[PDB]
């Protein structure tokens, strides 16, 4: 029967937190801070925590966060790769088609894997 | 008269004990860290930015190193000294202005700044305010009883993946010369999430409705 | 006394709003679209942008049961037989559309934390089955259920 | 376009929404409350205050069936065929929940102008059943159907 | 109480049987095919065909305000109030889909019996209004309502 | 208390009788005779019908005639003096035989020969059997504890204009030397309907689930 | 405001009886007992006595019934017009088409007016 | 190909012809007159009435004598000489002032003061706007853009009676000098039932999608 | 039976609906500014009084005009004429979970006598 | 014929207008749980014996390609010791959850849960998965072909 | 165009071959293997066992081991040689006489004897058969047009475990002196699941309504 | 990361069969072919092959067919216990309160592990 290793996660984690126990491992950020980019429609299969509601849009990328594995990954326990996470401000005009237009400025920001992201 | 959860909650904790999973000291020692978290120290934060410049830009740039000023270390706080698993270490803080209004939200679940923060309200983890928030914010917004300008910018943050925010709201009229306690005070945890905003003379979340539990903690 | 009959009214309405309710029984592949397939297939905890109604926004006391789930995943974690993400994959998604609106948000924690136990071994189903059996018997013999009941 | 397949999808899987459904199959006295004999008995139009969700509102072009249907529904009630009254309490009340909601609104009014020359026994339902019979011939024969159809 | 247990499962399981459901809220009529214009225009009265589950058939006994209500749509029609195919028209059709089967049987003949004396202006809607009025002032004075309720 | 249909009902009498359309004494003249009504002249026609050949041409061709014989007289029984106004005056007797065996419905209500025949049960009231005999009509007869030979032909008549049916059953076996009476005892109201056949012995519908009424008769 | 006729129906009817009251009005019968005739699909707009099931269906007569106004006229108070009755019988098979074919005799018997009916 | 609904359309239209019940002359009239209907004179209301306190006043207390003034006459405009069956002549015209803020919707149906205004649009003959904005209107409201002091009193007309209500909104600042002309072009319908406020440079509804019709007017 | 069509036009042309009714329903029971409570009258087959008012206190601010009850014009009965007020009833009043920040929101609907009393 | 057709198609149409009182279901609290339904919500979905249902008309159905393809990936993975039928049998009528156990095709199950047991027990990244439907979509859009289902 | 299902069906596919989970060869070898399989093999079990009784008592007693007799051994002839996965080494005869007739499904999914008779059927796998046939068998037979007295046992087999079942039906009168070949030539698929019995004369299953597959095998 | 054996299975059965290979591991069966026994309402949580249906009625062992694990430990990759398994007849009537009482002989046979039953 297979065998789990319950240590690994708390062995490399421990003192420096996550995802700091990441930093390092992604290499070179493939885009940069100002960068437009829109995100690619992905398949969904099982599971993402990259929002149906941004798939398709274009926002700006206000931050690089910090770099982890995707979480597609790391919820089947598959930690290998890191990259880099990106936050990102959309405009709610260019989410959601009956966005006021008094409601000029509003925007939503969240936080998506470099995978997901392509040049606008 | 024993539900059903409270049937498996009991064959769950005894059965990952006997297999050596976690042990029941594990166990009421992370009860008893969670029993100390509480908004107070996320409005201290806010306090102390409001009173100094610099530590204010390094809450904005830095969360995680801004907390340790008010006790909460997100790596060291909890017990197992890596974060807690849930809530990681990347805390955010969001920077309100004259023509920028922040509130946060977790779509996917209910992700929430536990260690600086204390509990998610139950409204929070409601599929309700996890649908609408970020498409009708503004609508969202008026039934706490918060509007603002329409030229000023509402920013809705979604919590999905390991960053978790507060909000920093701007430091509202009346409260000249008050001291960093008087200041953390009107700070509450609907402020934080910014589903309200700072008053002076008001300190405590906006009274609701609520939900009674079966047998309570 | 009026009042509380029109309220009810309004809310037994709803339950008669018409439509058009198509139950699946196990189409044919002809039957299902991309659309429908993308549906199907969604994970259901992606549920920004969907339309609601109003509600009055509550809060609610917390059960005993709640803290000690939540204090078990965590306690689960921190020991590594998951990380969160592997829990958040289990419980706001695996567990299907049906029992994600269904069952309480706290509900779904704790089949989460069963099924963790299972499925990666640390219990067999045979033992967690035999375990509830072991908690109804306490129960009815008057023998308590740690806080929850007293002997 | 990606965009039109995400808004598309939330529309799909608000149809696959949980819920307890009970289909209702003439239920003996007893089995209905107040409430339900309220509920059942309600005018149909009767709609304010009921929960609904955001929509997008739109306009709608008006079809030349519309307007015709429009104008034949006023000129009835100039010539004293019935009040606007009559013509509300038909159309939006006596038609019933499952047409009041299933249809288009200027579906309702022509069904109503059709109704009320049968109820008021202008013309018999055997004329209207032949008419409908005849406009049908009308339109399989190439030999057009007034501004509908050329022939 | 184990197999009651088992039968109330397969009674509840069937709420929860997954369908696509559309809400209708008056659609336009570009969504409106030729086969649900003659679904929603149908007269309800016309079940035969229809698939329909296994039950356990049962007599009933008769309620006193049933017969009563028989016997007066039938003295309605001996005095020529209406015929018989004029009460089957608006009692089994008129009422709608919704009424049809979520209302019971002489639930369906007594509603009717009042129409037809409003819509032939035997009474005025306000005269029958203000008797249901009356009739409920009757029982709350203890006075009694007629072979239902003694003084 | 009372209910909502005991209050519309008292409504729609008293002002039926206001307004003069009918009186109280017709009230009660209708519920009078719907009183006197039951299966026992239907079991006699079928019992006369079993014992002379001649009575059981009229009873096939001419239902009405043939109904004056067991004192039912389908325009002078009733209190107009022209047929119920619900139940017409056009008897048809069904007859069946070893290759054809009849069951009768209303798909669209409930139409059934009340003036021969007396009360409709329930069940045949109901959609589930105004929806499923026509179409599965073996199916429903096998729940009603009746199946016949595959090459027999079952037929459903369905009541939906101004006839009425009752169903005249072959004469079992086990009957040789019985009286008119013997033969009419075992002819029960749901031979009549044609969902059970007669037996020697049985001389009563199958004992099924009753409903309670509220306020019963 | 409108006056109804109360005595109309029972002054035709009384000692007489319903259809018995329109006999002879119809004038001649259209068909005849062993046509076979197939079941028109008329408009059914607000009321019919034909069920669906047998819209376009055929079956064999074998009865003339009575004469009376048709139910889509009786019920809106029109009768001035009067139809022979038929009562027609099918064949399962040619209404459901799962009827199993063991069940080879099995029929269904209902009464139609002429309007419905053409020669098959 | 041509709908159900076309198909009975003209068998209703023919049918009440050939009865004599209207003539073919009344239908065109009609639909000319139909034709002539649109959201020009209400807005001319509005602007006279900025411009001439005494002319409003008259709007505020009899709508239907001040819309004469705009070419509109509710008793003799319409073909009947005794104003339309179904919108009447009783037009109240609701003044907004720097505290109160109306806006209007028929719950029970749709009724608009078509005389004055036009077409009533597809969306406020929804069951959507009718249901929410009686008891959520500022929800409504911040749908289409606009949002008004928690203090000001937003008043929903429900036009459930013989009354039709237009909205006569506050005039805008930015106007100083304005003409008439200048004045209507800004109040458009959407300003005429409430759902927007007029501001200068806005001279046509906020654009949204138009769903098309198989056949057009 | 025959259905007059000339009723209407006759008593309307040159005055129009609801004018053609004016004086018919005789004193008022009721002034502006009195409080008045919706009595909740059965409401079967019609009514245009909303069920969301249904025993709801308001203030009436108009007497607006005198017409039929809409319960009596929808089934052709027009000979008892009665005097409609615009009622204006507080939010708060109506609906339960109203804001207290938009505390001063209110409805204006038009109710026939009938369904009114003193408050 | 082309009537009958119309009959058939109408019977069909007027049970989706069948009257309901109709519930919608989102997250209730514990409170709002009773046994009888937390032993529905937490039911296996396969357990469908007893459950009332109505006459319909059985079919045949042919296979399509892809479902004999699907079915030989199954057994092939449990010949060479992936899973166990069983184990197989558990994540495809089971924990699916009743909303697509019902409204997605049988074979659709049986593929599903086969790209499940990849990913499951880490044979496969979902990332894998992912890219190689990513992979498979351009090739077909781009004339390509895909083996017996499209030809270049 | 391609469907979701087949681009999945490749992807899954070509990644379990990537990854060495089974082989190219592994997956053309078993479609070949179920392209081999029908229902020739037990309907020529059946017709051996009415021919002779002691084959008759080894099926019955023991179907794997008479199973070989018709070329089907559990056991070597699938690929694995051990039984194919799912549906195991345990085949059961069930034998119907005067007195007992057996009909069979699997409630939980479509347990069926593929390596003696072929593919499960559409219906077979239906949620509706599932449902129905262990709860009123007699209503669902009478659907495929069995019917038998209601004193013969009608048992319902539900293949929940390992066990696969064919039906042995009684060997029908109007075949003396009957060859192994025409006996076998009427015991269809449907007499060995159960929804049939074995007719002179009829060699294939009842037509039904065939729904057509996109692309075919 | 854990590493499943793929090859268990086949080594174990092949030239055997399943549930052949498993002959012998189960010891001595608690009960006997004509045995009644009533059907446990153990648990369902997560996965049964033991029908709801079942649950709480008696019937007749008429069969001991082999010996297995149960599905229920099968299915979670769980092989290390194993035991016999039933089959069992139930008469219709004790499953179904509304069943016929004309037809009194009808029964229904499915098999159930070990576990489960008790005697009646
Ligand atoms: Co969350
Ligand atoms: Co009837
Ligand atoms: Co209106
Ligand atoms: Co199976």
């Amino acid at each position: 029967k297979p065998v789990w290793d319950r240590t690994h996660h708390a062995k490399m984690a421990t003192g420096i937190g996550d995802p700091q126990c990441f930093k390092g491992m992604a290499g070179k950020s493939k885009f940069n801070v100002g960068d437009r980019v829109r995100i690619k429609d992905l398949p969904d299969l099982f599971y993402t925590r990259t929002m149906t509601y941004t798939r398709g849009a274009t926002g700006t990328i206000v931050r690089l966060v910090y770099e982890s594995p995707a979480a597609e990954d790391e919820a089947f326990g598959n930690e290998e790769n890191v990259e880099w996470f990106y936050s990102i401000v959309f405009a709610q005009k260019d989410l959601w088609p009956e966005y006021s237009d008094t409601f000029a400025n509003d925007t939503l920001e969240t936080e998506i894997p470099e995978r997901y992201l392509e040049k606008a | 008269e024993v539900s059903d959860f409270e049937i498996l909650e009991m064959a769950v904790r005894e059965l990952a004990i006997e297999k050596g999973l976690f042990s029941a000291e594990d166990h009421r020692v992370w009860k008893d860290y969670v029993h100390t978290l509480g908004p107070l120290p996320a409005a201290r934060l806010v306090a102390k930015a409001w009173l100094d410049p610099e530590y204010k830009k390094l809450c904005i740039e830095d969360g995680v190193e801004a907390s340790k000023a008010v006790g909460v270390n997100w790596v060291t706080s909890p017990p197992t000294q890596f974060g807690t698993p849930s809530d990681y270490c990347n805390l955010r803080v969001l920077a309100d202005s004259p023509t920028l209004k922040h509130v946060v939200v977790c779509t996917l679940c209910s992700c929430y700044p536990w260690p600086i923060l204390g509990q998610s309200p139950e409204w929070y983890r409601s599929p309700n305010y996890r649908r609408r928030l970020v498409r009708w914010p503004r609508q969202v917004l008026a039934e706490f009883g918060l509007q603002l300008p329409s030229e000023v910018q509402i920013r809705v943050a979604d919590s999905n993946q390991k960053t978790r925010y507060i909000v920093m709201p701007v430091r509202p009229e009346g409260t000249d010369g008050w001291t960093e306690d008087q200041l953390a005070e009107i700070v509450t945890r609907d402020c934080l999430i910014g589903v309200a905003v700072p008053k002076p003379g008001i300190t405590v979340n906006a009274k609701r409705p609520v939900l009674k539990a079966n047998r309570p903690v | 006394s009026i009042r509380e009959e029109v309220h009810r009214h309004l809310g037994t309405v709803a339950l008669m709003q018409p439509a058009l309710h198509q139950q699946t029984h196990a189409p044919a592949p002809t039957e299902i679209t991309h659309t429908l397939f993308r549906a199907y297939t969604r994970v259901p905890h992606d549920v920004g942008g969907e339309a609601d109604v109003p509600i009055e926004y509550h809060e609610k006391e917390e059960e005993i049961w709640e803290l000690n789930t939540f204090a078990t995943c965590e306690c689960l974690a921190w020991r590594g037989v998951w990380t969160a993400e592997e829990r958040r994959r289990k419980q706001n998604c695996d567990v299907g559309q049906t029992v994600y609106l269904g069952m309480p948000y706290y509900g779904r924690w704790l089949l989460t934390a069963a099924r963790i136990l299972v499925d990666k071994q640390f219990v067999t189903l045979t033992e967690l089955h035999n375990k509830i059996v072991e908690m109804r018997e306490r129960v009815a013999s008057g023998q308590g259920l740690g806080e929850y009941l007293p002997p």
